[PDB]
RNA sequence: CUUUAAAUCCUUUAACGAGGAUCCAUUGGAGGGCAAGUCUGGUGCCAGCAGCCGCGGUAAUUCCAGCUCCAAUAGCGUAUAUUAAAGUUGCUGCAGUUAAAAAGCUCGUAGUUGGAUCUUCUCGGCCGAAGCGUUUACUUUGAAAAAA
């Protein structure tokens, strides 16, 4: 069974946290994939981008470990991706997964044309950057599918994306550089300000600050 | 930087065209030696005349004999190396006998472990290698 | 998690059969 | 925010910087939330109300938190006018 | 100088990537459940969905009081719902984008017989057809990829020769007969 | 030397708003620079800014709310057609559904929705989102 | 029959024509890139495969074959030229400290770029006409502009 250990976990397993959306209002850190687990497990899908041998040179020769790249995320604007380096390959898969669900960001959904409908592509053009690879992604017309290399296709896919246009500079042939890329992408759908965000924010209590007294008894 | 003003199209349009010469592809297709140095002449095939059987052997890495013939090709009277394939299919190409050869698929460039081998035998006294080598039919009697 | 391919995989991390190895261990 | 129907379809609406009206990225940890407790007008107590005052983590960083999180309760009231 | 004519126009595209493995199941999943003799048929729907689309994307990109657009618009729109793949209210050049594959594969004759009850299965309907077992309206037809139209839909009967429908029996069963 | 003012106002503005203050000086102002901020006030980008009349050329106090992503100028000013805008807003605008291109056109200094409006081109000054 | 100067070919009507419906689908490939076997036999750094990385040195998933599979399919492979991929010619849109790269330095003509600033008239056909009486660029309109 789960315990938490930290505020927020107790906060969660005790049904006071009301949606996933409320901890990402507060940017709160996720520190328990449990968390992820309670509030989308049903609906996550992870997928194993990358498995890659490192080396370390050491006297008596080559210590191989092993680099999971893993994509975690439902189809419905929420994403993740994580990279774990073991010694062995299910133990970094494992880990590799667990940090994906620790690093789920939403995903802002938007209207290339007439907004009829529900939302089918980016709001705006957005772009992520990893270490040389520049990765744009485009808004694109309803019906185009993904026009994406296979990895950041994976990646937009898993993230409810199903119009995009994409670009990508740099080399992208390192699989772990491009999924970081287009996660960061991804991420920024949210953090950029569009005139329909130009309301003034309305503060809403923080979950700790409403749920105080519940621990403050306890 | 790079001038952007609304009257400097003659300046951009000859950098670029001064700046197309130093692409090597470009200058091999257009400069026009490589045309001239390029025994084919530009043909997808050609034909010539088995001169010898020789046998290049391959790379560092690589230990084999690769069985190739020199041919005198009849359109520019040029001597190449051209590698018969398959194996055994050395065994169908004999002394003075026309001889259809291609490209080794890297237009113009050598070609595996083979060192300066940049043709193959296609087809040999009219019947093809492949035909040859599968059965399908038989070198003239 | 498929252990097969994961051990052959680990036997031999750069040897003829990896790259076979490691894209099977990839989807 | 609203389709052509007018009903909301985000996710959710994220918090503003009050000090740059910028977005608070949902993974931005640096950022806080100060709480600043309201005091009534003749006793000096803390009645129950508070003003809220979110600061992205970027402002943090270069220093201007202070200044910023100053300017604020000086336009809400709560620092008087020096 | 001849009398003839070359205007002759390529209706289909084969894919950027040869081998890869969602394209080749979707592909192999569209001709299992419509019955088509190979990937060509399914790249030659795909073909004229992507010309459909990128006209409308076209018309959607002028203005909305153009004469142009609305003509052009009106048209193809006139033409997608002909054929029974629009619905006859969704006649916006928005819903035209939200179209899929299916929808014009639904339309084939082999489908129309296969779901009118005249063929046990798409292969038999598409045996029927080539058979020349199938007619519509009065022509028999005899092509199973025949896009029928909505006006179309109710008139496909089972022919007035075939065994099937002319009550003239076939080769076999006469031969069978006439030894009996 | 210092060419295109409104360039310089432009990435002023730009800096300014990236490093989150609250208002930039602007120098030297100039009609086509005021213009330019008209627009960008009437779609509620910049807010109230004051022009510092000096004796020389002005300078302008812009007040900076935060919601300008990019402010952008196109050097030279291409002329552009109404068949031709399309092309533009798609290279230079992050969206269809905000951003605008500011065009010079013989009906003033207008965005690209209000020139479609008026079914007149002109030269591209810029734009912003 | 029909077609058409005669023919042919389609189309149409007959007769015969399918169970291994023998009325017998091929071309490439099976390590990765890239779809599909570290199954069996042979060969043993040979013969060969391999566009690239690589495979072959006596358990070869890579050669030669058997079987099996999979890619397209009456089509498929190969050579070459060319286009996209190439944001690896970069106007959009590349770079120049160390990866290839800024002239040794300055002057200077052509070139390119250039600060603010300016709100009908000889009267006239249901009361009886101004429609540049200082110029270009630009923008918008109209005319004129083969078919294919």
């Amino acid at each position: 069974e789960w315990m938490p250990v930290t505020k927020l976990g107790r906060l969660v397993k005790d049904m006071k946290i009301k949606s996933l959306e409320e901890i990402y209002l507060f940017s709160l850190p996720i520190k328990e994939s449990e968390i992820i687990d309670f509030f989308l497990g049903a609906s996550l899908k992870d997928e194993v981008l990358k498995i890659m041998p490192v080396q370390k040179q050491t006297r008596a020769g080559q210590r191989t470990r092993f680099k999971a790249f893993v994509a975690i995320g439902d189809y419905n604007g929420h994403v993740g991706l994580g990279v774990k380096c073991s010694k062995e390959v299910a133990t970094a898969i494992r880990g590799a997964i667990i940090l994906a669900k620790l690093s789920i960001v939403p995903v802002r959904r938007g209207y290339w044309g007439n907004k009829i409908g529900k939302p089918h592509t980016v709001p705006c053009k957005v772009t992520g950057r990893c270490g040389s690879v520049l990765v744009r992604l485009i808004p694109a017309p309803r019906g185009t599918g993904i026009v994406s290399a296979p990895v950041p296709k994976k990646l937009l896919m898993m993230a409810g994306i199903d119009d995009c246009y994409t670009s990508a500079r740099g080399c992208t042939a390192t699989l772990g550089n491009f999924a970081k890329a287009t996660f960061d992408a991804i991420s920024k759908t949210y953090s950029y300000l569009t005139p329909d965000l130009w309301k003034e924010t309305v503060f809403t209590k923080s979950p700790y600050q409403e749920f105080t007294d519940h621990l403050v008894k306890t | 930087g790079k001038c952007r003003g609304l009257r400097t199209a003659r300046k951009l349009r000859s950098h670029r065209r001064d700046q197309k010469w130093h692409d090597k592809q470009y200058k091999k297709a257009h400069l026009g030696t490589a045309l001239k140095a390029n025994p084919f002449g530009g043909a997808s095939h050609a034909k010539g005349i088995v001169l010898e059987k020789v046998g290049v052997e391959a790379k560092q890495p690589n230990s084999a004999i690769r069985k190739c013939v020199r041919v005198q090709l009849i359109k520019n009277g040029k001597k190449i190396t051209a590698f018969v394939p398959n194996d055994g299919c050395l065994n169908f190409i004999e002394e003075n006998d026309e001889v259809l050869v291609a490209g080794f698929g890297r237009k113009g460039h050598a070609v595996g472990d083979i060192p300066g081998v940049r043709f193959k035998v296609v087809k040999v006294a009219n019947v093809s290698l492949l035909a040859l080598y599968k059965g399908k039919k038989e070198r003239p009697r | 998690f498929p252990y097969e391919v994961s051990d052959a995989l680990q036997d031999d991390p750069k040897g003829k059969y990896s790259k076979k190895l490691l894209n099977k261990l990839v989807g | 925010m609203q389709n052509d129907a007018g009903e909301f379809v985000d996710l959710y609406v994220p918090r503003k910087c009050s000090a740059s009206n910028r977005i608070i990225g949902a993974k931005d940890h640096a950022s806080i939330q100060m709480n600043v407790a309201e005091v009534d007008k003749v006793t000096g107590r803390f009645n129950g109300q508070f003003k809220t005052y979110a600061i992205c983590g970027a402002i943090r960083r270069m220093g201007e938190s202070d200044d910023s999180i100053l300017r604020l309760a000086k336009a809400d009231g709560i620092v008087s006018k020096n | 100088p001849v009398a003839r004519s070359w205007v002759c126009r390529k209706t289909y595209v084969t894919p950027r990537r040869p081998f890869e493995k969602s394209r080749l199941d979707q592909e192999l999943k569209l001709i299992g459940e419509y019955g088509l003799r190979n990937k060509r048929e399914v790249w030659r729907v795909k073909f004229t969905l992507a010309k459909i689309r990128k006209a409308a994307r076209e018309l959607l990109t002028l203005d909305e009081k153009d004469p142009r657009r609305l003509f052009e618009g009106n048209a193809l729109l006139r033409r997608l719902v002909r054929i029974g793949v629009l619905d006859e209210g969704k006649m916006k050049l928005d819903y035209i984008l939200g179209l899929k594959i299916e929808d014009f594969l639904e339309r084939r004759l082999q489908t129309q017989v296969f779901k009118l009850g005249l063929a046990k299965s798409i292969h038999h309907a598409r045996v029927l057809i080539r058979q020349r077992h199938i007619r519509v309206r009065k022509q028999v037809v005899n092509i199973p990829s025949f896009i029928v139209r909505l006006d179309s839909q109710k008139h496909i009967d089972f022919s007035l020769r075939s065994p099937y429908g002319g009550g003239r029996p076939g080769r076999v069963k006469r031969k069978n007969a006439k030894k009996g | 030397v210092r060419m295109n003012v409104l360039a310089d106002a432009l990435k002023s503005i730009n800096n300014a708003e990236k490093r989150g203050k609250r208002q930039v000086l602007i120098r030297p102002c100039s009609k086509v620079i005021v213009r330019f901020l008209t627009v960008m006030m009437k779609h509620g980008y910049i807010g109230e800014f004051e022009i510092i009349d000096d004796h020389r050329a002005g300078k302008i106090v812009v007040n900076l709310t935060g919601r300008l992503n990019k402010c952008g100028v196109i050097s030279p000013r291409f002329d552009v057609q109404l068949k031709d805008l399309e092309k533009w807003q798609n290279n230079l605008l992050p969206s269809r559904q905000f951003g605008f291109i500011v065009l010079t056109t013989s009906a003033g200094i207008m965005d690209h929705e209000e020139a479609r409006r008026k079914h007149t081109g002109g030269k591209i000054l810029g734009f912003f989102f």
